[PDB]
């Protein structure tokens, strides 16, 4: 009865998180689309066959232009800073410097920028799962902590296969849960991504625990 | 009958009359109708005989989240290629065909989200 009051605080501190981070996949997709050209050119000409330094330089220009991509990364930290202080702050600051010191015509330099971007992007996705993790961890319903552990674990495997697809699925699935919307276990990518099915299974188990808690407060 | 020629995207090695010819080169990212770095420009009946003297070459890029069998392959102005992306990603404006053109690929090949 004074347990209900606490289960509600949990459910609430989760709904807040989900609402504040609601647009996370949508903003990372935005970043991805604006950069996929540059990272493509850099990987194309870091392969030892031929090189277009103009291209490999326009690639670098798109990353640094108006310190915007970096800024769009800072926006995503701001959302998760509450839950997981200075996960990303180190790697964003590191990535901004690498772009400043980015030397013209050095291809090994570019390719380091591309690899760093590609890491910083994954890190941003992982920080959503880490923020979920620290919140579900503090839940007094133990069945939910068990489900939440398993969900975090299967979530991270999905990220290592593909970070943007894992994230859009994780955001859609938890957004469904806290909005009392049925979770579909059937794949949304024709089973191309191998980690989806088991993550969706963890998501169903967590629905069950969540749905069990809510009935305590009726 | 054939006044000074300008090799768009190239130049001459160094008014004119029919029968005369000049040797010409193509800039780094272009080649000749024969596939070579150089060739003759010929004063003819219908102007200079290589109408379009230098033709662009396109290398198909690695595509993050794409089917990449074709990455590295070289194409020449006028040549097209079937692009396809992993589920979740796609070529923009629901297109499926990219074409090598004077200024390069059109549209640009990328798998977006
Ligand atoms: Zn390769």
């Amino acid at each position: 009865g004074a347990m209900g009051r606490l289960n509600q605080r949990n459910i609430n501190e989760l709904k807040i998180f989900v609402e504040k981070a609601k647009y996370y996949s949508i903003k990372l997709d935005a970043i991805y689309n604006e950069c996929t050209g540059a990272y493509n050119d850099i990987m194309t000409y870091s392969e030892g066959t031929f090189s277009d330094q103009s291209k490999v330089n326009q690639a670098i220009s798109i990353f640094k232009k108006d310190n915007k991509i970096v800024n769009k990364f800072k926006e995503l930290e701001k959302i998760i800073e509450e839950y997981k202080p200075m996960f990303l702050s180190k790697l964003i600051d590191d990535f901004a410097i690498e772009l400043d010191q980015a030397v013209d015509n050095d291809v090994s330099n570019a390719r380091h920028v591309a690899d760093s971007y590609k890491k910083l992007r994954k890190s941003v996705v992982l920080a959503y799962i880490e923020s979920f993790d620290v919140i579900s961890s503090k839940f007094v319903d133990s069945k939910f902590v068990e489900a939440s552990k398993k969900f975090v674990n299967k979530a991270k495997e999905f990220v290592e296969e593909n970070d943007l697809i894992a994230l859009e699925c994780i955001v859609k699935t938890i957004g469904d849960m806290v909005n009392d919307r049925e979770i579909n276990s059937r794949s949304r990518y024709n089973n191309f991504y191998k980690k989806e099915a088991d993550f969706l299974g963890a998501a169903v188990e967590l629905e069950g625990a969540y749905k069990a808690i809510k009935q305590t407060l009726l | 009958p054939c006044d000074y020629p300008d090799i768009k995207h190239g130049g001459l090695y160094h008014p004119v009359a029919v029968g005369k010819y000049y040797s010409y080169y193509c800039d780094e990212h272009f080649e000749t109708p024969s596939g070579s770095y150089w060739d003759h420009i010929h004063c003819t009946q219908d102007g200079w005989s290589p109408a379009v003297p230098c033709l662009r070459k396109c290398y198909f890029p690695y595509l993050e989240n794409g089917y990449n069998q074709n990455h590295g392959r070289k194409f020449v102005q006028g040549k097209s290629i079937d692009v396809a992306c992993h589920p979740g990603y796609a070529l923009p404006k629901a297109q499926t065909t990219v074409t090598c053109m004077e200024n390069g690929w059109s549209p640009t090949p990328r798998c977006i989200r």
